[PDB]
């Protein structure tokens, strides 16, 4: 299901940053929303993968989270790629706001999983 | 009718504008719609009326205005439902049987199934 | 007044050009396809002018319009006022004062003849745009009032269909219930032109809607209602 | 009176034109979200198709900083209009005007006549609408061009290179069409309206991002004003002499066509507000 | 049964909210119309529980609230869950409209217990 | 206290002269690409009409640095205006500053004057609009 | 589309500089910013062409790189031009950034063989 490679794209884009003052996400909810928004505005796949491979070279994208976000989207349909960019999102955006940390989530590869681990 | 395919919506307006042009928080409500694409099970049946082979005299009459109402359905559609001005509700027959029976000798199956499109347009 | 009798059935089917970036407001819910907390209402990505938001601009454009008349025939009452009616002919003779926003779009004692149904795109493209604040003292510090909108691109396609009864007008009706006609054909004339604004800033040029082009097909009710009798581009109506 | 009241048009103005830039031109815009047209590197609120568009939002910001400058000059009662409102809320008679909404349509009309700003009537300031109505400007001749301040200079110390930054801007020579619409504008609003305008085009007020570093400047070169409705809204306007409906020309001919207006503005006795 | 974990989830979203000036629950009636909402339009359950985890991590419903909601709603039928939700806007409504103290009203678990204390008093 | 507060422009000073360069004069075009038909290869900021335009950047960083001496030399403190070390930042009131921001205007046009220098009052400093504007 | 020619271009160019003692590109970015932003500026396609072949003969752009600007710009539009100077802006980018190594991505000819790779 598409929510489950959410799930897990999320988990890899919520490892902790190396090398920073403080204990951050690797990947900005800023990046996400500008992934939204690209992709709304230009409504192709191509340039989307374009940016997100410009992106994880400038940094800010880890390499396995642009890896498999572009195994992901290497062939998809305008309509499933932007339900997978919202699930994502709001994945992240839970993740964020739980202040759930990384390595309670490290073998998490389904939605279900992730699910019952923020319940208990 | 029921629609084995519905899809529900809601869409609340606050929908209110004045001299000033604001919105006044009392007039504020909000609806529920049936999304388009939703099908439902359309049954009707008519006594004593040959859609098919037709009818005479009143009988005739009869039967042209029910398929002038079932050829108005089919092509242009009729609202129904909430605000019809707003485009809200409006409904088609995608696909339609007509199966005639004719007592006391044909009733058991009927004796013609034809689509309503080469029914309405002969 | 008369509307069990339906003679006219009018049919303007055309395509609604967004000029300007438009934004129309929603219910502030949330969804997975949008990532701002207004974000603009939309079918399965698809972004669409409500139907409600058409009636409104046209209903108060044409308000505009008959108050500008400055008739007394023809007059505009309040919509919360219970007092108001649709027509009030007496015989002190058979003068009578009509209401034009009334006739055409309805009122409480009396239903709209004209359905104006919603209107989706094609060619979109939503826009963010962020906008912020400077204070007025020690100018351009941003306040944290950065707020960003979500808009559609600059000239999308937008189906638009609209359904008038009992009133023609490619012939025309020859003084009953007149000037209502008249009232339909400017509004007609100003959203071809000129273009009505619809939206959610609508002072900052955000929500500029036009029509390009419409298929006028009149249908009758006596010879064939379902056959369409006259069917004419809307630019020779007007 | 007619100036609020917006059930009946009675004047309809128009100032359309082209504007052209005679400084490096940059708005900004999408500072923290880089995702261009495949454009340099910063983005300056384009359209999809690269045209750089120059924002209405930003036009209006400008005029009612303008404004209120000039109407603070002329010893007028103006507040701010970011987070609060004109009197309103600022004012005691807040809750006031929430009343009347619902019933007395004519007292809460001449709660907002006598109790609001010259800005508040003009661009609207909360559960109203601005009698005026600004557009985007559409690029005609545009031209890009980059530049690095990369410099950090002596620093007043040793170093010579600490830090790096370039812009985007919008070459000279660029040409926007500009255009802006107003709904029952009395004469004087009218008259105030382009001794803002003048403002702008002497260069007293500038628009665009790096203003300290002389970035925005802008200038009309043939801007058309036509006006369909009455001469006068209210019992406040001042008689202007008849210049027509359609006046247009060079941007200075312009301004010294709307001499009558800008007149009739600075010998008109505001009465609003009351306090 | 389903009432008693109704009542149980509309008392945990009925405790004060801290950091609020003025005396209000913790989540809003306009959070649970949201809800029902959701789950009508996108007919899904685990939309559902992306919703209310999304709901929970904007600060705006309680965590236990949360973990009650995602504890129920797991491998929970559409119409059990639906009909779940219409119970717990009942009772949430009931609760705000009788204006409930949460202090009164957090020690009772059981929907008959809640109905003795309504009705007593 | 007209000088920081922005409201109300009471006055207006304009200085229109023009420049005649006794030395040569080369102000750098970036030093990273020669788009015009230049004459080296470090090529000077030109228009694309090939028309060397002097910055406005370059006016206010000269402006600064002079004053900056100036005031050093009249044994007046005066921020750096530059980087992090503004004497808002200095004086450790930049907090202070930004609370008054959001509350009364008064006490953060008291705090700008008070706890300020003049080269960065004005030419500007952090979320401040200089007093003086320079065109190229 | 343009995204294939915009990477066949970039590719071309990312092959390494000869007689060079460090592992870089034979053309560094700023060339490509150079003639993106001589685009932007003069906008001329004919200009664009004689400052890519100065570029080419100034030892700063390979000659298959520059025989392939110059065929896929020798009749384009403006809007077209612009579109694919930024797309091979992108893709150097996304190379230098991705430290790709020339020898294993030579043999590419269309973006999803790219994408194929960056996998």
């Amino acid at each position: 299901d598409l929510l489950d490679i959410a799930t897990r794209i999320a988990i890899s884009a919520i490892k902790p940053k190396p090398k920073s003052n403080k204990p951050e996400p690797y990947v900005d909810s800023s990046t996400i929303n500008s992934l939204l928004s690209f992709l709304q505005s230009r409504r192709n796949v191509n340039e989307l993968l374009l940016y997100i491979m410009r992106q994880a070279g400038r940094d800010e994208i880890d390499e396995e989270t642009g890896k498999l976000l572009l195994a992901s989207l290497k062939d998809r349909e305008l309509k499933d790629a932007v339900n997978l960019l919202g699930y994502v999102k709001w994945v992240y955006d839970t993740l964020t706001g739980l202040k759930v940390n990384y390595n309670n989530v490290k073998g998490v590869k389904t939605f279900k999983e992730l699910v019952n681990i923020l319940s208990k | 009718a029921i629609a084995e395919k519905y899809s529900i919506s809601q869409r609340t307006m606050v929908a209110i504008n004045r001299v000033f042009g604001g919105q006044m928080p009392g007039h504020l409500y909000t609806l529920d719609y049936v999304d388009p694409g939703s099908e439902f099970s359309f049954m009707m049946m008519i006594y004593n009326l040959n859609l098919i082979e037709g009818e005479k005299d009143w009988k005739a009459k009869s039967v042209e205005a029910l398929k002038f109402l079932l050829a108005t359905l089919v092509r242009e559609g009729i609202f129904v439902g909430a605000r019809k001005s707003v485009g809200y509700g409006l409904i088609k027959l995608v696909d339609a049987k007509v199966s005639l029976y004719k007592a006391p000798d044909h009733l058991v199956s009927p004796v013609i199934v034809k689509k309503l499109e080469e029914v309405i347009g002969t | 007044m008369d509307l069990d009798v339906i003679t006219t059935v009018v049919k303007i089917e055309g395509k609604l050009r967004n000029e300007t970036l438009l934004r129309v407001g929603k219910g502030k819910t949330q969804d997975f396809a949008e990532a701002t907390d207004n974000p603009i209402i939309k079918y399965r990505d698809r972004p669409l002018i409500p139907g409600s938001s058409l009636k409104g601009a046209f209903r108060s454009l044409v308000e505009s319009y008959t108050k500008s008349l400055n008739d007394s025939k023809y007059y505009v009452c309040d919509l919360d006022d219970n007092s108001c009616v649709s027509c009030e002919e007496k015989k002190k003779i058979v003068e009578g004062r009509y209401c034009i926003p009334c006739i055409l779009f309805g009122f409480k004692d009396l239903a709209s003849r004209v359905y104006i149904l919603d209107a989706i795109a094609e060619k979109y493209s939503i826009s963010q745009r962020t906008m912020v604040a400077i204070n007025r003292v020690f100018g351009g510090q941003m306040p944290g009032h950065l707020y960003t909108l979500d808009y559609v691109d600059p000239g999308s396609e937008f189906s638009f269909m609209m359904m008038i009864y009992n009133l023609n007008l490619i012939e025309g009706e020859k003084d009953w219930k007149a000037k209502s006609v008249e009232a339909l054909k400017f509004l007609l004339a100003t959203l071809v032109r000129e273009g009505i604004f619809v939206g959610a800033r609508k002072s900052v040029g955000y929500g500029l809607i036009k029509l390009v082009d419409a298929k006028v097909s009149l249908y009758k009710a006596p010879d064939h209602l379902v056959s369409p009798v006259i069917v004419k581009k809307l630019e020779e109506v007007i | 009176y007619t100036f609020i009241d917006k059930r009946v048009i009675k004047r309809t103005t128009m100032i359309e034109g082209d504007v052209e830039t005679v400084s490096p031109l940059k708005i900004g815009g999408g500072k923290d979200n880089f995702d261009p047209s495949s454009l340099a590197k910063d983005s300056i609120l384009k359209d999809v198709e690269g045209r750089p568009i120059i924002p209405g939002s930003s036009w209006k910001g400008i005029f009612r900083s303008t404004g209120e400058r000039i109407l603070r000059l002329r010893n007028i009662e103006v507040c701010s209009g970011i987070g609060k409102d004109y009197c309103l809320n600022n004012n005691r008679k807040e809750r006031d005007f929430n009343s009347a909404l619902k019933e007395n349509v004519d007292q809460a009309l001449e709660i907002f006549w006598d109790y609001t700003c010259l800005n508040c009537k003009v661009f609207g300031t909360m559960s109203v609408i601005g009698a005026v109505r600004f557009l985007d400007s559409l690029p005609i001749s545009y031209s890009l061009n980059t530049r690095s301040m990369i410099a950090i200079s002596r620093t007043e110390g040793a170093v010579a290179r600490r830090a790096l930054v370039t812009v985007e801007y919008v070459d000279v020579g660029s040409k926007f069409s500009f255009k802006m619409m107003g709904y029952n504008l009395p004469n004087y609003a009218i008259g105030y309206l382009i001794t803002i305008m003048k403002n702008i085009h002497d260069g007293f007020t500038q628009v665009g991002g790096h203003k300290s570093r002389g970035f925005g400047f802008v200038k009309f070169g043939k801007v058309k004003f036509t006006d369909l409705g009455e001469k006068r809204i209210g019992d406040e306007d001042i008689q202007v002499k008849d210049v027509g409906d359609l006046v247009e020309g060079n941007g200075d001919e312009f301004f010294g066509r709307m001499k009558p207006f800008m007149e009739a503005f600075n010998n008109a006795k505001i009465p609003y507000p009351k306090k």
